[PDB]
């Protein structure tokens, strides 16, 4: 059905129509690609000009730095603050905390950890919600996400779920939103949002409605 | 000594008892006859609720006395799950639930895949194939949720 | 041994064949689930377009008020508020069981010991809603042995709801249209509601969603309350 959709047709669609394409066809199969090609997704890109916004370049720490557009949080800081949280709040023997953290094959992907680091270190409280749980998301995904974000200049997106989503890329390859992955978006002076994936090469300008509706949105207050 | 036990539905049964029988043994006789466990029974005599450790003679119950039975249907058990965002989740469970089914219950409420959940209680990570009872998790216990990926 | 029965095989069974599986295998063990898996039980689910039917009352923390939730779920409205429920229960204990006002007060405030039965529910429905009811265990219905589905349909007749009480020691695994199993626990009330397509929807206040099942899926030892 979507195989006959052209890049030009998609470029002419509204944000909500483009988001319906993401939420319906952008998920990969188990051993096959999604139902949207690189060129079709390229139709969801707004401006193709070069921004003052950059990918700063463990996905959670990269998302914080990209959201703030600086090397705010080193990796050693991220790991030590995580340890403080785990031992104080989980009642673990601190030795067990050590087993959970250093198990490199079992690294953490927890939005509560990010929120506590953001408040403790940057005195930046946040709120979060899955996009699909936002009020009147069904009337318009773009409007509900805009209303939730308000005047904030950055957001962080987390894919807590079982699906892998292909997403627009401003370069040659597709950099999908993988399971448990964190990314960031940064707002510029013209009210355009730029998607910052630490595994990609360049920022890409997309409508807020392109974010998959099951993802969790983290927003500074 | 015969006594009678009457419900609000009109059903009446007859029991053979001694003045020395405990309320507890009277409920067990009712269970043997009707299949109703003692925790689902409330017995009333002379407007008073009877207690398990006393005897029929403690309440002056005599031959041909009538006791009132009103069943107590309040099944269910609840536990709490706390996340690192400060959110507390309430779950409906059974003592025999596996940790696996508890993670499915969290998925139904929050959308979090089970393979991304780690549950902690009494400072320890819980394994999927053991039950709440195995871990001595009682009603209104609190577990901690932490998210991790393969 | 049911371990080799597939979801697809179970879906191809008739209502009575599926109900025989419930009455033979759905009871949980003391510290383990029943002999039917979530996927096997999912084979008993009919439609999943549950949009005209709702769980009006979910179970609140700490409260043995399933008798009230079952009424509201059966009638699909906030028919009985919490205070109306507690007040009418108190009247019954004082007017019919002769309990004093001080003891009625302790019965109402003692949340951990509170609980009522099908006789109390029948009295509430008659006094407040002028709705008389009848009740029977499913296994006591006539010719239940020739067909459980037909016997339950015949007893229910033209009614659009039924209330189910699981009196006994057993916990029954039941079909669920979501990720987890929501069993029918011991000493509990649930309801079922009939829609305009003649489909029945199972409503547990301790569950997540309505689920469309055959009447023959209700465990045969449960007591059925039916409006006249």
């Amino acid at each position: 059905n979507p195989q006959w959709l052209t890049e030009e047709q998609i470029k002419k669609m509204s944000p909500d129509e483009q988001g319906n394409l993401i939420d319906t066809y952008a998920a990969r199969k188990i051993n096959a690609a999604s139902d949207l090609t690189h060129a079709q997704l390229r139709g969801m890109i707004g401006s193709t000009a070069a921004s003052h916004i950059a990918i700063v370049n463990h996905a959670g720490r990269y998302a914080i730095n990209n959201a703030l557009q600086q090397e705010a949080l080193s990796q050693n800081e991220f790991l030590s603050l995580t340890g403080q949280i785990f031992s104080n709040q989980l009642g673990m023997s601190l030795a067990d905390v050590k087993n959970l953290i250093q198990n490199q094959d079992d690294f953490g992907i927890d939005t509560g950890v990010l929120a506590q680091i953001l408040k403790q270190k940057f005195n930046q409280p946040v709120k979060e919600s899955k996009i699909c749980d936002l009020p009147d998301c069904a009337l318009s995904k773009q409007q509900a996400v805009e209303n939730y974000i308000g005047k904030a200049k950055w957001v962080i997106v987390a894919n807590i779920g079982t699906e892998v989503f292909d997403m627009p890329s401003s370069t040659h390859a597709v950099y999908p939103l993988t399971r448990g992955h964190f990314v960031a978006l940064r707002r510029d002076a013209d009210n355009r949002w730029w998607y910052l994936d630490s595994r990609g090469k360049n920022p890409v300008n997309i409508a807020l409605a392109i974010i998959p509706r099951t993802c969790t949105l983290i927003v500074p207050l | 000594m015969q006594i009678f036990v009457k419900t609000l539905t009109g059903k009446t049964i007859t029991l053979e008892v001694e003045p020395s029988d405990t309320i507890e043994n009277v409920k067990a006789k009712i269970q043997d006859k009707e299949g109703i466990p003692p925790d689902q029974q409330r017995l009333i005599f002379a407007g008073k609720q009877l207690e398990d450790g006393r005897t029929l003679s403690d309440y002056n119950i005599q031959k041909e006395s009538t006791l009132h039975l009103v069943l107590r249907l309040r099944g269910g058990m609840q536990i709490f799950v706390k996340t690192l965002t400060g959110k507390t989740i309430t779950l409906e469970v059974e003592p025999s639930d596996t940790i696996e089914n508890v993670k499915a219950k969290i998925q139904d409420k929050e959308g979090i895949p089970p393979d991304q959940q780690r549950l902690i209680f009494a400072g320890k990570q819980l394994e999927d194939g053991r039950t709440l009872s195995d871990y001595n998790i009682q009603k209104e216990s609190t577990l901690h949720l932490v998210l991790r990926l393969r």
